[PDB]
RNA sequence: AAGGAUUGUUGAUUUUGUGGGUGGUGGUGCAGUGAUGCCCGUUCUGGACGCGCGCUACAC
């Protein structure tokens, strides 16, 4: 229960983010990231109320005021919903210019952002447009290789849904240094859907975006897996190879040298 | 039509003059709210609260150390097929030859000056010249530190003047390794005036005034065997 | 460069130099899915009436 002059002066505050395009936010707002207790206060400012300029703002403010471990319950608890929320009841499914921006200050935090838009979204339900959205937002900012590839770690080991194989491709697309140990990581992925004893995803028929998030690691990380690897990745294909991408995969595999 | 449109600029300044009112009202908010700043601050802060991480949270703090451990791989770039690479390759001659046709119609030192090169080669054989030039490049490539395009600029000028200088010495009694110097240090500054050819550019002219100068006191005694190559090497280059 | 690169107080997200790819929250027609055929943004501010007589210039 905050003072009931704080409550009163925090509901203007609510009031004012509704509306608020540009400008000066208030002074009460800007000095939330400071306080303990923000949480009672960002609710009492109706999070889902804030405007589209407001979150973008929001973003900017918080994220780089606050301590990570702080951050991620914003990204989760805030930007994160509204980024659904905006993309569910939109007519045409798209997400608003503002938040999209608002993803992007979010990623400003490599390791917020992981923990608090992406996990917590491809682990809750995440629908294909959501996962297109979000890519792109991470497909045209940067991250740094460390960060990203313990996403990309984190994204193999999950079961295998249409949402993660639109993550992983686009790290992937990313060009970057993945740790040998990365590499592995990919290698031993994209093995278990070879039929062998083994689990359903042997038989589990696979989308082109998973042959083509294959294809981009047979591109570009062809020269940094060992032989014995090339060869189980090589019969992954002859087992569940797409019917034109394959023979392209076969080729890119084929070309690269031995670690 | 026209009643239509002015319906239209009507609502359009009714709009724009509500946002403005509100815009008015909008600010008066805040500067409300700030004066007050002080007073809603002191309160929270008399009610300041008193004084475990994830699963997920934990092993991805984990993950992160460990892959600071490890090493890196280096990516790669998808490889063209042959008949792109041809393609591109004949692209690339069918434009250059364009332009042409257009154009007829109308621990390491890197030596900043010739001598210092001689010193740094002083002590080492003939043969050893095409060793000691390409390491200087690796020492200085542009990526290493800053600077390194102006000094490796710099030393394409010395090195084109080192060419030129071992034709001047005789070269008689070895004359097969001298070739076998010669050419390599032309193949360097080949490549060195892809990057360089600005600086090479103005050493060459002031080569030719220093030509013209020396042959307006000596006439063919300023003339030289180097003299002849380093009409050879713009030709080349 | 952690004995501190960069952030609106923060901490490796950035800064300097050198290399470097891509139209891609694209749309639309077909059979969620498709190596898919075809093409190719954001907020403010403003929107000398006619006839007619006479006279005067324009022609080596």
């Amino acid at each position: 229960a905050l003072p009931e002059k704080v409550i009163k002066a925090y509901t203007t505050v609510g009031s004012i983010l509704k509306t608020w395009t540009h400008g000066k936010l208030p002074k009460l707002f800007k000095v939330i990231p400071s306080l303990r207790n923000w949480q009672d206060v960002i609710y009492v400012t109706n999070p889902e109320e804030w405007s589209p300029h407001v979150v973008y703002e929001a973003t900017k403010l918080f994220v780089s005021n606050l301590t990570a471990k702080e951050s991620q319950k914003f990204i989760n608890l805030i930007l994160l919903e509204r980024f659904r929320d905006n993309i569910e009841t939109s007519e045409d499914h798209s997400l608003n210019y503002h938040i999209y921006r608002a993803v992007k200050k979010s990623l400003y935090k490599p390791s917020a952002f992981f923990k608090g838009f992406l996990f917590p979204l491809v682990e809750t339900g995440c629908n294909v447009r959501e996962a297109t959205i979000a890519g792109s937002v991470l497909a045209k900012v940067s991250v740094p290789a460390l960060h990203s590839s313990a996403a990309l770690s984190y994204l193999l080991r999950l079961p295998f849904s249409p949402p993660t194989t639109v993550f992983i491709k686009i790290l992937l697309d990313k060009k970057y240094a993945l740790p040998y140990q990365t590499v592995d990581d990919c290698v031993y992925y994209f093995m278990r859907f070879r039929i062998l004893s083994n689990g359903e995803d042997a038989t589990r028929v696979l989308p082109v975006i998973w042959h083509k998030a294959f294809l981009t690691f047979a591109q570009r990380y062809k020269n940094d897996i060992t032989q014995d690897q090339r060869d189980f990745l090589l019969e992954t294909v002859r087992q569940r190879g797409h019917k034109d991408i394959g023979p392209e995969i076969r080729r890119e595999l084929l070309a690269g040298a031995s670690r | 039509k026209a009643e239509v449109m002015k319906e239209v600029i009507a609502k359009s300044k009714f709009y724009k003059q509500e946002r403005q009112k509100a815009q008015g009202i909008m600010e008066d908010q805040i500067d409300n709210l700030d004066d007050n700043f002080e007073d809603v601050m002191s309160e929270l802060m008399m009610t300041q609260p008193k004084k475990p991480k994830t699963d997920l949270d934990k092993e991805y703090d984990i993950k992160v150390k460990e892959l600071q451990l490890d090493k890196r791989a280096a990516p790669s770039d998808r490889t063209k097929t042959e008949e792109e690479k041809n393609a591109e390759a004949e692209e690339k001659k069918r434009e250059l030859e364009q332009q042409r046709l257009d154009r007829m119609n109308g621990s390491i030192s890197c030596p900043r000056t010739h001598d210092a090169l001689l010193d740094q080669v002083k002590k080492l054989d003939l043969d050893d010249h095409p060793k000691i030039v390409k390491n200087i490049i690796k020492a200085y490539q542009p990526k290493l530190a800053e600077g390194n395009k102006e000094k490796l600029g710099k030393f394409t000028a010395v090195l084109l003047r080192h060419i030129i200088f071992l034709s001047n010495q005789n070269y008689l009694k070895n004359v097969q390794s001298f070739k076998r110097t010669q050419n390599a240090l032309i193949s360097i500054l080949k490549s060195l005036s892809e990057k360089y050819n600005r600086e090479l550019s103005e050493e060459c002219r002031d080569y030719i005034n220093e030509m013209q100068a020396r042959y307006k006191k000596n006439h063919f005694d300023a003339l030289s065997n180097g003299d002849l190559v380093f009409f050879s090497i713009i030709g080349i280059l």
